[PDB]
């Protein structure tokens, strides 16, 4: 009978840690929760690395061909 | 029970309103050049 | 959980600030727009 009481002491402590578990995990929820909400923000804005670089190079590409353009299209009206 | 759907739904509406807005000003600079010849 | 949180801090540390970015990010319509802007009207401009 007390090899059974231990036993069931042992599963006892068992759970209790398989509830500790669970709450240090729920306690890095908070923080997989914020996580998840600057990633969702980040992508909302813009794999997602290769996006936003994509899209930085294109914005700059773009500027660029921008001022070319418009150079050659004061050029012209200077000509004209 | 519906906040993935509206989480998707404005993942959504965010891309689609970004790239409306660049087509509908780029497309509206069309405009001046191509008014002539609906009437003229 | 865990995967999803290491992705999350994988893609936040390949991107810069993220305040940085976000500024880069909102200004780089307002950057082209008004240079779209300038570029339709010199054209305008050169065409009367």
């Amino acid at each position: 009978q007390l090899e059974r009481e231990r036993q069931e002491r042992e599963l006892q402590a068992k759970l209790k840690m398989e509830q500790d578990s669970y709450e240090m995990r729920v306690a890095a929820l908070a923080p997989k929760v914020e996580a998840m909400e600057h990633s969702w923000n980040r992508i909302r804005t813009i794999a997602d690395t290769p996006e936003e670089v994509l899209a930085y190079w294109e914005g700059l590409k773009a500027k660029e061909e921008q001022m070319r353009s418009l150079v050659s299209l004061a050029e012209q009206r200077e000509s004209s | 029970k519906a906040y993935l759907r509206w989480r998707g739904l404005d993942v959504q509406i965010t891309d689609a309103a970004n790239e409306s807005k660049d087509n509908v000003k780029y497309l509206a600079t069309l405009e001046k050049s191509m008014e002539p010849m609906y009437q003229g | 959980s865990a995967e999803k949180k290491k992705r999350i801090t994988k893609g936040s540390w390949n991107v810069g600030y993220n305040k940085a970015m976000a500024q880069n990010v909102a200004a780089e319509k307002v950057e082209m727009y008004g240079q779209a802007f300038k570029r339709i009207q010199d054209a305008t401009g050169i065409e009367d």
